[PDB]
């Protein structure tokens, strides 16, 4: 056990990054694992990521994962990590499904909120 | 996770789980004292359990800390999901254990 470091810069299209958590396994049905589940997926560029969800990405939310599918997130997985570098750059958001293509996974630009982050930890 | 791979045992020491009975989001320890998750995993109440590997067996290295604050951004919108951001202050510090 041990934390993460907040993200120092905003997140780059193309960043190795790792997402991780107990959410399901399958596409179809339901498969929830008992041992935690691993996937290393890169930061999509932001015209794919509005491309892929028109008019519906803020500037506080960012894409991970492959736009052919097969690779994602999934329910039970919010709220979880995005990390690269020793950095935690996202929170597992939403998406259309899990691992569909041209519907890759929307995560939380954990960035935008590092003086709130501080700001409410020294308010508490 | 679709398509993953399992993780090596305690290879991820900041990843938490999140528990109201079952688990039900994940979460990210950023600190001695506070976990950072999404803004629609908000719960009443929230158990957080670190040095998780296999949720539904004992193995050794869990921490089990209650939600002492649950504090959801103010402008977290449910529609939409701008914002989606929650911080947790665990009601004691979690041991930091590994180096
Ligand atoms: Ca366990």
């Amino acid at each position: 056990v041990s934390a993460i470091s907040l993200p120092t810069a905003p997140p780059a299209a193309g960043t190795e990054s790792l997402i991780s958590g107990w959410g399901n396994t399958l596409s179809s049905g339901a498969d929830y694992p008992d041992e935690l589940q691993c996937l290393d997926a890169p930061v999509l560029s932001q015209a794919e990521c509005e491309a892929s969800y028109p008019g519906k990405i803020t500037n506080n939310m960012f894409c991970v994962g492959f736009l052919e599918g097969g690779k994602d997130s999934c329910q039970g997985d919010s709220g979880g990590p995005v990390v690269s570098n020793g950095e935690l750059q996202g929170i597992v958001s939403w998406g259309y499904g899990c691992a569909q293509k041209n519907r890759p996974g929307v995560y939380t630009k954990v960035y935008n909120y590092v003086d709130w982050i501080k700001d409410t930890i020294a308010a508490n | 996770i679709v398509g993953g791979y399992i993780c090596e045992e305690n290879s991820v020491p900041y990843q938490v789980s999140l528990n109201s009975g079952y688990h039900f989001c994940g979460g990210s320890l950023i600190s001695e004292q506070w976990v950072v998750s999404a803004g629609h995993c908000y719960k009443s109440r929230i158990q957080v359990r670190l040095g998780e590997h296999n949720i539904e067996v004992l193995e050794g290295n869990e921490q089990f800390i209650n939600a002492a604050k649950i504090i959801r951004h103010p402008k977290y919108n449910s529609r939409t999901l701008d914002n989606d951001i929650l911080l947790i202050k665990l009601s004691s510090p979690a041991v930091i254990n590994s180096r």
